């Protein structure tokens, strides 16, 4: 009979007196000051941590947590690898327009599509393109920018679009997010009151992961080419028949590959290795690296090491992986002639103040660990103007109607009848009546 | 052209094409139109009309219900009438359909599917390979006695598992014994890896029937236990040694151990006993140790056919031939994808030293697997693991659908006490081909099996005259 706060549970089926039980720290203790672990960390009694909305306390050597329901989460990323909202990856490499979300799921308020188009010789295929369906307003997210179409006349459902580090976010007040890196990278973010209501190459987000592979017509599959093939857009589109495999139909390129993306397993990562099971991303590296054979080939590998880097960070692991000779970034570029302020920050832990926050209006889920270049405005004009990049004062920022910015004392333009609008001398957008009829 | 100038400047022109003015034709029941919207419903993708991002022209569009027929080939037929279609077959309104764990049902265009309980599977395969009940797979390497499975109740049963080091280094790892402990933990049962299955530290003779369990040895390779409470076992021992565990699907989260909960969700099968979800492997499974003694192990990141290159050509010349459709293996790929089981057979053939036995014991994964979902691989035995096929004894052959009513003849002098069902065929040295086995020695015919007490000669009477298996008694 030898207890060690490990066995707890276990049983003793088959050193410390009776009573007290070995802690793995040290000396014996006894069963109420027993500690607690977690990812390969031992914490003491009376601990606090955090799971991505909750808080959690080390009791008795058993963890008491908050019971709050997060966000959840899709990803989409390199030559056609999917994640849903339950968890489930898979692969599948189609040339058509499919549906990542929806809500008209068998009378539904929006609509996310994506364009998968090939990328290289050996028949894979990577998205290029967003398409994001609110009410009647259609945003589309190509060629690294964002455009509007259909602008609908007086509903304009509130969202917001900004840039944060390297990452364009796109935010809708009705509860939906959507994350894209500008090159091949989405995440798609939907508040906890779609539960169980959505259906897509994303699952139908239910807490279950036996049925993700639901088709089009409400029947559980167990082959990816059939449930992938049945959520195109266009009939006339083909159907894919077998996944590809790079680095066999391009034998002279993986020794490459397999040098390069071999920095995930080194000891460069060896923070993260107890947090973030590597091999997932390890496959990815090697799949991308032999495939990118039409040029551009930096690049395919700078974004999937990334891709690992940002969970590391998203697990509480700073690490700064990024060297003059392996895929540098050049953050000054920004800066003013030879006035330093803009910095790469490895894991955008910093929380500054812009001219929206200034004013109340804040956001609703912490995006706080994207890599890129961050600010840090000067002491005398500490203001983070966005939709120009530029630190001023807290005057003359703008005023930001309509998801669209307007220079200090700029006449606003107003879609409205008889109003006229312009921004003050005070960041602050006001409107007045013209009698040329009308009245105010 | 003045038509088309007067669609796309915003306006609607109506029809002129009468049946003498220029008209045109259109297959089915398609009626000529000018200004009607592209966007159709089409019996499968439907609301199309709400995603229109374009205006309209002129065209063979559909009245106004119907939605054009895409399934089929038919005209703008009514909503009402849409043909379903599974991988190809045409499935008639009504016409219904039962798939692997729900049965289905072609309503209006779209299935209306309702559940079917099946069972769920644990596996520990190869030196260390879990599949848990929900997929989920994962290589530990451990060293120590682990808690497989226990009923959370209190006392249900609990099954356990010697993993520990099987060659030279630490990274090549054995099971070496299954320990069962039932009825309430007052019995415990031992399986070693050389039969010599035991029961209270004392050796047992099988088969061996009980009020609450019970234990078979149908062809001496594999043993196959039953348990009234809902859990079913088959050991196998040969190549090497693994374990499979079924459980019923009324006992959806009463499970805990290197088996996962057993609820729907693989995403918190690594949910430690205290609380949160670990991230590795290797952290979750030291949480389930037996013996507090045992030391703590890590995750290996390398590839053993990196590191024994001498072996990765053996071992990919062989275990390639999952993929050749050509090969017997190649009906299967219909059904079970091979993709996991060729990785796995490399990594098995490259980093252990019995480079065939671990072959062999990887091929015969994929070949239990597929016998499970209908396709049955006969003779997949006859280039690659053919070491032991012919050496069967005098009147025995390697047979693949071996089950475990084809035993002697006192199984069929009882006929239902040992007849337990659920557990797949098996293959080994038998002949039951209407030769049902003797006493001992060759499988004598059905004339003179037996008369099982002890088994007589086919020459003894009792009046109940001894004849082919059956007593006229
Ligand atoms: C964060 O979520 C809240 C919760 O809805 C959003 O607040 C909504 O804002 C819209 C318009 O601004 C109102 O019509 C809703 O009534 C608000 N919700 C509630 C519950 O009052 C908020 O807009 C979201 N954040 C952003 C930046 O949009
Ligand atoms: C096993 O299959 C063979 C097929 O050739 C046939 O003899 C029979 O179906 C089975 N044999 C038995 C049940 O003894
Ligand atoms: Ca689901
Ligand atoms: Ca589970």
């Amino acid at each position: 009979r030898a207890l060690s706060c490990q066995t707890l549970a276990a049983g003793y089926y088959h050193v410390c007196p009776d009573g007290l039980m070995d802690d793995g720290r040290g000396g014996c203790v006894v069963e109420k000051e027993c500690p607690c672990v977690h990812n390969n960390d031992l914490y003491s009694s009376g601990a606090k941590i955090k799971v991505d909305c909750n808080t959690c306390t080390c009791k008795r050597g058993r963890w008491v947590c908050t019971q709050a329901v997060c966000h959840g989460t899709c990803s989409i990323y390199g030559s056609g690898h999917y994640i849903t909202f339950d968890g489930k990856y898979y692969d599948f490499d189609g040339h058509c327009s499919y549906v990542a979300v929806q809500d008209y799921c068998g009378l539904g308020s929006f609509s996310i599509i994506t364009e998968n188009v090939p990328c290289g010789t050996t028949g894979v295929t990577c998205s290029k393109a967003i398409k994001i369906f609110m009410g009647r307003t259609e945003l589309k997210l190509e060629d690294k920018h964002r455009v509007v179409i259909q602008r609908d006349e007086g509903h304009h459902v509130a969202y917001t679009t900004r840039e944060v580090g390297q990452y364009l976010v796109v935010e809708s007040s009705t509860g939906i997010i959507v994350i894209w890196d500008k090159r091949t990278t989405v995440f798609i973010k939907l508040a906890p009151s779609y539960k169980g209501t959505v259906c897509g190459l994303c699952g139908n987000f239910d807490h279950r992961s036996n049925n993700d592979f639901t088709t089009r017509d409400h029947m559980v599959v167990s082959s990816e080419l059939d449930f992938g093939n049945s959520w195109k857009e266009a009939p006339t589109c083909p159907d894919v028949s077998t996944n590809p495999e790079p680095c066999s139909l391009n034998p002279h390129r993986r020794s490459w590959a397999e040098k390069q993306c071999s920095i995930l397993k080194s000891s460069v990562f060896s923070i993260c290795h107890s947090k973030v099971d590597p091999k997932p991303f390890y496959e990815a590296c090697v799949h991308d690296s032999c495939s990118c054979d039409t040029g551009g080939d930096c690049e395919c590998f700078c974004s999937a090491v990334a891709s690992y880097a940002q969970e590391c960070t998203k697990e509480g692991a700073c690490v700064f992986w990024r060297t003059p000779d392996l895929c540098p970034i050049f953050c000054d570029y920004y800066n003013p002639p030879h006035e330093c302020e803009w910095h790469y920050e490895p894991c955008g832990n910093r929380s500054f103040e812009t001219c929206r926050t200034i004013n109340g209006i804040h956001s609703n889920i912490s995006v706080s660990y994207l890599e890129g270049c961050y600010p840090r405005c000067p002491k005398d004009r500490p203001i983070y103007e966005e939709d120009l990049k530029k630190c001023v004062t807290a005057d003359k920022c703008g005023c930001y109607v309509e998801d669209t910015h307007y220079p200090p004392g700029a006449s606003v333009p107003t879609e409205e009848t008889c109003k006229s609008c312009v921004c003050t001398n005070s960041s602050q957008v006001v409107c007045r009546p013209e009698e040329g009829f009308c009245y105010w | 052209e003045f038509s088309r100038q007067c669609s796309h400047a915003g306006g609607r022109p109506g029809n002129w094409r009468t049946a003498t003015l220029c008209p045109k034709t259109c297959p089915g029941n398609l009626v000529y139109l000018e200004s009607g919207s592209p966007c159709m419903d089409t019996c499968s993708h439907l609301e199309v009309s709400s995603l229109c991002e374009e205006h309209r022209m002129d065209g063979c569009f559909c009245p106004e219900g119907t939605v054009y027929d895409d399934i089929g080939d038919s005209g703008c037929v009514p909503v009402s009438q849409c043909h379903c279609r599974l991988h190809g077959h045409l499935y008639t309104p009504g016409q219904e359909i039962t798939n692997d764990c729900e049965q289905c049902v072609c309503n209006a265009g779209r299935w209306v599917c309702k559940d079917l309980p099946c069972p769920g599977t644990c596996a520990l395969e190869g030196g260390s390979h879990i599949t848990t009940f929900d997929g989920k797979t994962y290589t530990f390497h451990g060293d120590c006695y682990y808690v497989l499975a226990k009923g959370d109740h209190n006392d249900s049963y609990a099954l356990l598992g010697e993993l520990a080091p099987c060659g030279s280094t630490d990274k090549q790892t054995c099971l070496k014994t299954v320990v069962l402990l039932a009825d309430k933990k007052k019995n415990v049962v031992v399986f070693k890896s050389d039969g010599s299955v035991l029961l209270n530290e004392l050796q047992v003779n099988l088969p061996h029937v009980t009020a609450s369990f019970s234990v078979f040895r149908p062809s001496s390779y594999h043993i196959m236990v039953s348990m009234a409470i809902g859990v079913r076992l088959q050991v196998q021992l040969a190549p090497v040694m693994q374990l499979f565990v079924t459980l019923d699907q009324a006992s959806q989260g009463q499970v805990q151990g290197l088996c996962g909960n057993f609820n729907g969700l693989e995403g918190d099968d690594f949910k430690t006993a205290s609380g949160l979800v670990e991230a590795t492997g290797a952290g979750f499974a030291n949480t389930w140790k037996a013996q507090s003694s045992c030391h703590d192990k890590l995750d290996w990141l390398d590839d053993p056919c990196s590191l024994n290159i001498e072996s990765a050509n053996y071992a990919e010349h062989w275990c390639s031939l999952l993929k050749k459709t050509e090969t017997p293996f190649g009906r299967c790929h219909s059904a079970v994808d091979p993709a996991e089981y060729y990785k796995r057979c490399k990594y098995d053939t490259c980093n252990c030293q019995n480079n065939e036995d671990c072959l062999c014991a990887a091929l015969s994964s994929y070949a239990r697997a597929c016998t499970a979902k209908g396709v049955m691989l006969w003779g997949w035995r006859e280039h690659v693991c053919n070491k032991d096929v012919g050496s069967c004894p005098n009147s025995q052959v390697f047979l693949y659908n071996l089950t475990t009513c084809q035993q002697t003849c006192r199984s069929l002098s009882e006929a239902d006490s040992h007849c337990l069902e659920g557990f797949a065929p098996v293959d080994g040295c038998g002949c039951p081909d209407h030769t049902f086995l003797d006493e001992k020695g060759r499988c004598v015919p059905l004339a003179k099996c037996s008369c099982y007490g002890l088994y007589l000669e086919a020459g003894d009477v009792v009046r109940c005259v001894c004849r082919d298996g059956r007593l006229h008694c």
